[PDB]
């Protein structure tokens, strides 16, 4: 259980490792600090779409 | 005159200071937004929306 444990630990921090570390060119993504950004896909001003990763 | 800075090259802002986020949605009974203006020629406006709930 110990061993199970230990492997467990090292499977949660490359978790986080994962978490922390995943960017578009330097912009973080699944740490929590993307929150909501509107995509421009109109032609127009104000026709923008959120989206949210969380 | 052609400058950047002529009046005629832009117009007025109008910013709300209540923002809004990803789980807001437009409820039943606060839908309708009107804008009473003046149109260019002098002749006022009354634009009335009606936003969709949700």
């Amino acid at each position: 259980r110990v061993a199970i444990q230990e492997e467990i630990t090292a499977l949660n921090d490359e978790l986080n490792r994962i978490a922390e570390t995943t960017s578009f060119g330097g912009n973080k993504l699944l740490n929590g600090t993307f929150s909501t950004k509107s995509f421009q896909i109109g032609a127009d001003n104000g026709e923008a779409v959120m989206l949210t990763l969380k | 005159d052609m400058r950047s800075d002529n009046r005629m090259m832009g117009g007025t802002s109008y910013v709300a200071a209540e923002g809004k986020d990803k789980d807001w949605k437009v409820q039943a009974g606060a839908n309708d937004i009107t804008f009473t203006l003046k149109d260019i020629d002098g002749n006022d406006q009354t634009i009335t929306v009606n936003a969709k709930e949700g």
